[PDB]
């Protein structure tokens, strides 16, 4: 549940 | 009767001719009624079997007692919806079949107290609230993303922004997304005839930003009149209950973290400017999940981006097909 919620939470802007 | 059969043919012809016309506006119901069981319908057998909290679309004008409309379901045909006055009349018919409606109790007391029905037994009274059976809601329900915490912070903003980006790209040519900095929780309808008509009054409401809030309400209705999909990007929403009593009735989409431990580990890795707001952010996480799921429209609890995106897309795609 963490791997999918970590890349997506940052790649939108960064 | 030659009059009823002739008007039946004209009404059926009108429905066929008007089946290819633009939709004018829409209303929302709040009572359980059937459009087929009524004997006053101009066309019999073509009514609507709707329930409480249903959505109908209106295209053309018939009279002050009836209207032409269609459902928002997939393959919905054209039905007849009673007018608000007709619904008010049929509401009085629901409370008159009982033994009594006014003050005089019928507990084996007949012949002594006639007690003619006063104004308190009619629709003139009970005007303290007077909830309207029909409301002028926007043409479609808007789409809003809420949670898992307050907006304006780093942890929250990219998740909706990326989701907005996916919606914008997939729905290219049919999406209109705008950011509303004004408030949206103050969309009232029974406050005053005209609160703050002029800005030169120099009153409490004239000098405030309330007039901006109501001005944006009509913008949504006109934007929804265009038939294109619209998603609101407002950052003044933290709970569906704040917008539950409004006339907008948006699509409450809830995206939530699987466990509080997962969220409290994402905030730690963000940056020192964000753990200062960890205490308040966790407060919204627990209070928002305490809301029952039936309050929300669709849930997004999947741990993968691909799983949730197409899960939300099919809900939006079926709405586009059903409303056409």
């Amino acid at each position: 549940d963490l791997k999918g919620y970590l890349d997506w939470i940052t790649q939108a802007e960064d | 009767e030659s009059a009823r059969r002739e008007v039946e043919s004209q009404a059926q012809q009108q429905l066929e001719r008007a089946k290819h016309k633009p939709v004018a506006f829409a209303v929302r119901t709040n009572v359980s009624y059937c459009g087929v069981l009524d004997e006053e319908c101009p066309v019999q057998g073509s009514g609507v079997n709707f329930e409480a909290k249903d959505f109908l679309h209106i295209k053309e004008k018939y009279s002050n007692d009836w209207w032409i409309g269609r459902l928002v379901k997939e393959g919905g045909d054209i039905a007849f919806i009673p007018s608000p006055q007709r619904l008010e009349s049929i509401r009085l018919k629901q409370e008159q079949k009982a033994r009594r409606s006014g003050n005089p109790s019928s507990l084996s007391d007949i012949g002594n107290r006639r007690s003619p029905p006063p104004s308190l037994a009619k629709q003139k009274q009970k005007q303290a609230e007077h909830v309207p059976p029909y409301d002028v809601v926007p043409s479609m329900r808007p789409v809003v993303l809420v949670g898992p915490s307050l907006k304006g912070y780093e942890v929250t903003d990219m998740m909706q922004k990326a989701l907005f980006d996916f919606l914008k790209h997939r729905f290219d040519g049919r999406i209109s997304i705008t950011r509303v900095t004004a408030d949206l929780s103050l969309a009232k309808r029974s406050v005053l005839n005209n609160p703050g008509k002029r800005t030169i009054i120099e009153r409490s409401s004239a000098r405030s930003s309330i007039a901006e809030v109501q001005s944006e309400i009509e913008r949504i209705f006109e934007l929804a009149k265009s038939l294109q999909l619209v998603v609101l990007d407002a950052d003044t929403i933290n709970h569906p209950a704040q917008l539950a009593k409004t006339s907008l009735a948006p699509i409450i989409v809830f995206v939530k973290v699987s466990s509080p431990k997962v969220l409290q580990r994402l905030i730690r890795s963000r940056g020192k400017s964000q753990m200062k707001h960890l205490t308040v952010q966790m407060m919204a996480y627990d209070k928002l999940v305490q809301c029952p799921p039936e309050s929300f429209d669709v849930i997004l609890d999947e741990n993968q981006l691909e799983d949730a995106c197409e899960h939300l897309a099919e809900y939006l795609e079926v709405y586009w097909r059903a409303t056409h």
